[PDB]
């Protein structure tokens, strides 16, 4: 096997995966997902005694069940419920990459709301909710709301996290720490405008969110990580497993 | 934290 050598030991068997996702999302002004998708992989770090041969086994029936568009595996995967099957690398490595568009967990939802006065001002709220379990919490939440060109400033007021609005970037960005599941939060902001060219109008790109969630936003879960050596004297219950899933956003955009 | 490691199984 020229991924693994032979004679490995560790007093400590000891495994670790990552179930790493990037959700992505294009939403209409009208509450429609207008596509949107999942892609993932699983990476695993191992430090097991010998040459054990493993299986990996997620909720992929196809209660918990997901349906996987498609993925490819690391040369150790014995291709052919029917789970997957090998004996790994030692320490860290790529055992699977998938994508996904079934049944997917949006974990935020984003209600923008715009009021045209007249030809000073607009009025903008913007409202997240979290998609989750409460006892879970986001991380690292950035929402960021275009502004028009023609921006000579802006207030805002927000009772959680902090905004700044950025010129440069023509945007106001709004910053949350931490949030959990089930909850709303709200930004105001009063937008400032100089005159402008009244013949063309203002685009609305979309709003635009970031985040990092711990949890698989496809749903897959992780079921068993069944290790067998045979020639040793260690089994599966003698190995420790740590699973942890990080879910983060890719691009992620609502349109007003 | 974001990050961390749950047991299983």
């Amino acid at each position: 096997i020229g991924w693994r050598r032979e004679g490995i030991k560790y007093r400590r068997n000891e495994l670790f995966l990552d179930v790493l996702e990037s959700v992505n999302l294009l939403m209409s002004p009208q509450g429609q997902v207008l596509s949107a998708h999942v892609s993932g992989r699983v990476v695993m770090k191992s430090y097991l005694s010998g040459m054990p041969e493993c299986k990996f086994g997620m909720n992929d029936k196809i209660k918990q069940s997901i349906a996987i568009d498609d993925c490819t595996f690391h040369q150790c995967v014995r291709l052919s419920e029917r789970s997957i099957s090998f004996i790994p690398p030692d320490g860290e490595f790529e055992l699977m990459r998938y994508r996904t568009t079934k049944d997917i967990i949006l974990p935020f939802r984003v209600i923008p709301l715009v009021r045209e006065v007249g030809r000073t001002k607009l009025e903008v709220k913007v409202v997240i909710k979290s998609n989750f379990k409460p006892s879970l919490l986001a991380q690292k939440i950035e929402v960021r709301i275009p502004t028009p060109l023609n921006t000579s400033g802006v207030q805002v007021i927000c009772m959680k996290g902090k905004a700044k609005y950025k010129a440069s970037e023509n945007a106001i960005v709004w910053k949350i720490k931490r949030m959990a599941g089930m909850k709303e939060s709200q930004i105001s902001a009063e937008i400032e405008l100089l005159p402008t060219n009244d013949k063309k109008k203002w685009a609305r790109p979309p709003i635009s969110m970031n985040f990092e969630v711990p949890f698989a936003p496809s749903g897959l879960k992780v079921r068993y990580l069944k290790v067998f050596e045979p020639k040793l004297n260690y089994s599966d219950h003698d190995v420790i497993k740590w699973v942890r899933y990080i879910g983060r956003s890719g691009i992620y955009e609502t349109r007003c | 934290h974001l990050g961390t490691y749950g047991v299983f199984t």
